[PDB]
């Protein structure tokens, strides 16, 4: 199974 | 005493010395192999009156059963014994007949195509026979011979009779593909192509290897069909699928244009998807065995939430289409909504003029139209959280392994094609092919375009240096370009694609072995510069081969639709973030090539694509495509026994190899894929891999799944193929 | 199990050397004073130094007031209620005394015959007879039931211990022995049919099946053609596959090659055919149906067992003295033990049948640096079992000079000057070249003239208890591991194979064998000499096969290999778990 | 189940009054001629006008070659193996002739007595004796054990 | 479990 925990603040840093 | 029944029926007596000598012959040059051990294990199974074929198969299996990482050379002991058995079974003796005598017999029998005797004289067959080295049959591993015996060599399915050996296969493939060449260069090309394939430098797909030299003209294994938003197009698409799957093709279907459930077609996408699935499996044993497809749709489709869960094994039957794979299409804008924690608005393509086209062709125009339609209250829409939609996709990707990603912006900003004229709007079954398409309004629609691609691969472990790729690209490009005029086309629209663009997809095998022998690894960034150097050489020499073919024979009719035609190269359009992960300079004169391409053209609109391999790599005892091996020994089930294959040069390189699950993460592999993609014309069948035991509580976090997805995008990765999860 | 004790109070009354000396003293007690204590001393020495192993009933009971020592009984059922009732009664009497049973029920007529209700209800009644003196329907009492492969009900009979079926078609707590001959196997090889008959419908067919293969084929094909005879036809490939499927799933569907049992046999099949086996498939003796429990014209076969410890002898000529001791000790037991059923006394007193086998064979091969699987032990095995059979026959021949041959010696092939060396499966000539080392021609004349005290002498049984006491490997079987583990109230019981320290690499563990071929050749070579049969196992490790499943092709191949090398019976099929 | 017939071919050979008169004739056959036919008439009248009912074995069988007419048997078992075996054998013989059985097995000594294994395994044996001549499982053979 | 695949032509060679 997978852990559904998503930290959106951790992702908000990323640049595409 | 021990009597032996001969092939005729007479009972001779057992010759232990003759068996021992054959084993001694097969053992030549091999290390850590015991002939007496093979004799002990097989001779206990002998009985009075045992027939000759059974003695052969018993000692072959005996050698095969002793294949291990400690004693890998049993691979070659068993293969040589199997080869010996295959010679007798086909020719009645070890030494094969003269090529001409062989071809005449085989045409008479209707096993070879009679065009061979028309196109070449007896004296040319004599000359071709001098090129042949039958002792190269001794270079196959056991897994290789098994593959040849079961899939490659011309044979009778009913009687079990085998009619050829491997060098006759290789020489005649070469002879057929180069048959229309002028007499001054013909047999020179035949000899060099033969040498390239028989020494495993170039790998050919199964349909070519099994069928080229025989009366068949069915060689198309990769078809891309785009469906329009009409019953006429849905029916044409289904019809085209049925025709192609009956010939053993894999299918990429674009069904993203089909309007959503409830549109003023009222009933939605899923019933039509079901109909595509049955088209796909219409020529399959029992609803599954044979025929395969991947279906593509945009992430913003109004029905996406229902579409994402189509292969979830826990749901109602009228909302599940489980026996096709799926490719979700995403661009920068979708990912930005994820990063910002905002909404993604879902639309039916029928409700949003120009949105669908812009999604692939023009990112600025997409954002202008998207936000415009988001604001417009008259347009039907559903809003969902970006974090929720992405999580649902990745959950289904993780559970099935078969929900794929296509970054459609990357496919069009970094592309051999001008997206204003010929956008790339889908991929194929395995996610490495990226070609223009056009919907059909009828099976025989001459204005439609079904994309086709002919494949092959360079064996990176068989070349001593990268400049060897010059000659190999010439051979590979010319051989496949000739196949395009040779093969049959059941659907007019597919012939249009192939003759218009002459698209090729040449990849690699043995990449992991290649990195190992250069003392590099996947996971740590150590292979970044070597990968950059390697794939520059591949793409440069492929383009050079096709450019020279264009000087000689003319560029492809639709060359003017390429970025190449505009003097634009992959080195101009790659994802710039790659500059931060490799510093390797270009070693080839791309500026000269640029002008040469713009002036003389390319015979082929695409040349490169990185496909998965299994059969091809087995025959060369190569690691599969660009993938790290899961273990040092591969195991396959067979009627003949357990089939083992040890990674090439395990003895010296076991520590140099990096096994799949020894990678701490996907970062290093994804950087390598990004670096490859800088040069590759189409895409790459890139895998993601997750070992639950590496994560707390044994569960893979969504955080990491999304991080790797975003890493892929940032380095310009065009597609994502299988997600592998270690069992345990 | 062995030492005389009180079950209730837990009190132990003797030690092991008193056990050994008194067994010796009891068995040789009727001997004349000039030889008596000489025999007692030498037998004592033989058993106390583990050269001869005795069965549990002897070791526990000989010296005590009991006379119940019969552990191996073979009963043949006739096609009548009177015989079915006699058979059941005889089973009940014997299982109350702790005997294992071989039941021949092959003669019972098939369902629907003009007995209308068929074999299975009677099989159920035999099963309850077998378990009539058992704790809770299982614990105690054991049987193997025998029937021919061509029986009309065979398809139903094959699936009797399949744990997935209706209760009125399952008889799960007996094992089964399927009887086969060359003709059945030929139909398999040729991909033809096997015709099924009720024995009641086919005059002389059943008898010929065991006694006369030419007469069987003449009658079989004759009845196959006759439209008036009730019959069912099935594919040979299908019938064999069903048998082997059930053999594989249960491990307890056994094979008896009845032709081999009668062409290579101490018995003249015209007079005394071998028509069944026992519980463990190593005993092969004549029988006759009873029409009443006390039928004096019936014959229930009995056999007294023992074994030579091949690891305890320094050389094969030591077997001369040991055979003398073993044969004489057991022959004395025959006159000593009780006989609850007249027909069983008839068998024992008429034929005086013995079954002496071996233990520690794997250790024996290991210390000679040989193995099971590669053919390396073939000649050593031939030499070893020649010596065993030669010296057993010599001991019994000398006992006959002294005390007289058995009353029914004239029913043996031995009486006709025929030896196992004349009648063995000739295919064995291709797998061993070891010459005979003993004077069989002299023995031949000596047997024909003076007779044998005992109609049979040799049989290769399984062992567990006996081999544990000597720290021997079990019978002729390779050990599964270097350490054996048994559960006990006193703690975990471990036993390490003899001389592991020096021989661990010389040993070949059961699952280290790549196949059954080598072991089966060894069994065939043993069978050349053995009077009765051998409890031969087949073994399969799923992990050695593609997709982890044992192919029917291999199961049939091994069955056919066994037949070709003259193997008489097949006992357990073992499948490695994992 | 009454009229004489061919079970294989489906043929019926008689009618009901022939059954009644012949059962009468067989049962009184050994009577003196002075009273014989008088008893035959009166018994025939009694059964054919339904005043007397007889069991199925008599009704199907009396007049035919069979002499199997016992349908009700009571057997007492002693506390020995010989008696258990005799009882079992007796059951098998009678159930093959279609008889219902009453078995007294109360004498059999309990589990753990100085037969160590108790009543139930022997009860199981009596059941298989009862069912020994039944289709295949249950159909036929009936007993009550006391 | 067991593989029910039987090649009768492979067996037809055997001599008993």
């Amino acid at each position: 199974q997978i852990d559904s925990e998503v930290d959106t603040d951790d992702l908000s840093n990323f640049q595409l | 005493n021990l009597l032996v029944t001969k092939r005729d029926g007479s009972t001779e007596r057992i010759n232990l010395d003759k068996i021992h000598r054959v084993l001694d012959w097969a053992a030549e040059g091999l290390h850590n192999v015991s002939i007496s051990q093979v004799e002990l294990r097989s001779h206990i199974q002998f009985y009075d009156g045992i027939k000759t074929s059974d003695i052969h198969e018993t000692i072959i299996k005996a050698a095969a059963d002793l294949i291990s990482r400690d004693a890998p050379d049993y691979q070659y002991l068993a293969a040589r014994l199997a080869i010996f058995h295959l010679r007798k079974k086909a020719y009645g003796q070890f030494e094969p007949p003269a090529l001409y005598d062989h071809v005449v017999k085989m045409v008479e029998m209707g096993k070879y195509d009679n065009h061979l005797l028309e196109d070449y004289t007896e004296e040319e067959f004599k000359q071709m026979d001098t090129f042949i080295d039958h002792d190269r049959d001794m270079t196959f591993s056991y897994a290789a011979v098994k593959q040849l015996e079961g899939k490659y060599l011309v044979q009778n399915r009913v009687t079990g009779e085998i009619y050829e050996s491997a060098q006759f296969l290789y020489i005649l493939v070469a002879a057929c593909l180069f048959s229309n060449y002028p007499r001054e260069t013909r047999l020179q090309y035949v000899k060099r192509f033969y040498d390239a394939v028989s020494t495993f430098k170039i790998s050919l797909p199964t349909p070519i290897m099994s069928g080229v030299r025989t009366p068949t003209r069915q060689f198309s294994s990769c078809v891309l069909i785009e469906c329009g938003d009409s019953l006429d197009s849905i029916n044409a698409t289904s019809s085209a699928i049925v025709k192609y799957v009956s010939q053993r093709a894999g299918i990429g279907i674009n069904a993203g244009r089909i309007r959503a459930l409830g549109s003023p077609f009222h009933t939605g996408c899923i019933p039509f998807y079901k109909h595509f699935q049955t088209a796909v499996k219409s020529c399959s044993q029992g609803g599954v065995r044979g025929g395969a497809a991947t279906l593509f749709y945009p992430m913003w489709h109004l029905e996406v939430e229902s579409l994402l869960v189509l292969k979830n094994n826990r749901g109602v039957e009228g909302n599940r289409v489980r026996h096709m794979d799926y490719g979700v299409q995403i661009n920068k804008l979708m990912y930005t909504r994820l990063l910002k924690g905002e909404d993604i608005t879902l639309f039916s393509p029928s409700d949003v003029p120009g949105l669908y086209d812009a999604f692939f062709a023009d990112q600025e125009e997409f954002e202008r139209l998207y936000t415009k339609y988001e604001k417009d209250d008259s347009i039907r829409k559903q809003r969902v959280k970006a974090v929720e939609l992405f999580s649902l996709m990745m959950q289904e990707r993780a559970s099935t392994g078969r929900i794929y990603i296509q970054n459609v912006d990357h496919c069009n900003t970094h592309s051999p094609f001008d997206p204003a004229i010929a956008p790339v709007r889908q991929s194929n079954l395995c996610l490495e092919i990226a070609l223009p398409t056009k919907p059909l309004n009828d099976v025989n629609d001459e204005n439609g375009e079904i994309a086709l691609c002919t494949l092959s691969a360079f064996n990176l472990g068989a070349i001593n240096n990268l400049d060897e790729l010059e000659e190999l690209a010439i051979l590979a490009v010319r051989a496949l370009d000739a196949l395009l005029d040779y093969q049959d086309y059941p659907i007019p629209a597919a012939k249009r694609g192939a003759m218009g663009r002459r698209t090729l997809g040449i990849g690699v095998i043995n990449f992991a072995y290649y990195l190992a022998k250069h003392g590099k690894r996947y996971s740590d960034g150590s292979a970044n510069n070597l990968t950059h150097k390697t794939f520059e050489a591949i793409q440069y020499y492929l383009l050079k081969a096709s450019n020279e073919l264009a000087k000689e024979q003319g560029a492809c009719p639709w060359f003017n639709e390429t970025t190449y035609a505009k003097g634009i190269l992959p080195i101009d359009t790659y994802k710039k973030d790659l500059d931060t992960i490799a510093n390797e300079p270009l070693h080839y004169d791309w500026e000269a090539l640029r002008e040469s391409i713009k002036t003389h053209g390319l015979r082929n609109s695409t040349l490169s694509a990185l496909m998965p391999s299994e059969t091809s790599s087995q025959i060369s005892n190569a690691t599969n495509g660009i993938e790290p091996p899961r273990g040092y020994v591969s195991i396959k089930a067979s009627k003949d026994g357990i089939l083992r294959q040890v990674v090439p040069d395990y003895e010296h390189l076991h520590d140099a190899y990096e096994l799949l699950w020894e990678m701490p993460g996907n970062d290093g592999y994804l950087q390598l894929v990004g670096i490859m993609q800088k040069f590759i014309d189409q895409s790459i069948s890139a895998n993601t891999n997750y070992d639950p035991s590496r994560f707390p509580s044994g569960k893979v976090p969504m955080q990491q799944l999304l991080k790797d997805l975003l890493t892929a995008y940032k380095f310009g990765v065009k597609t994502l193929y299988y997600q592998n999860t270690r069992d345990g």
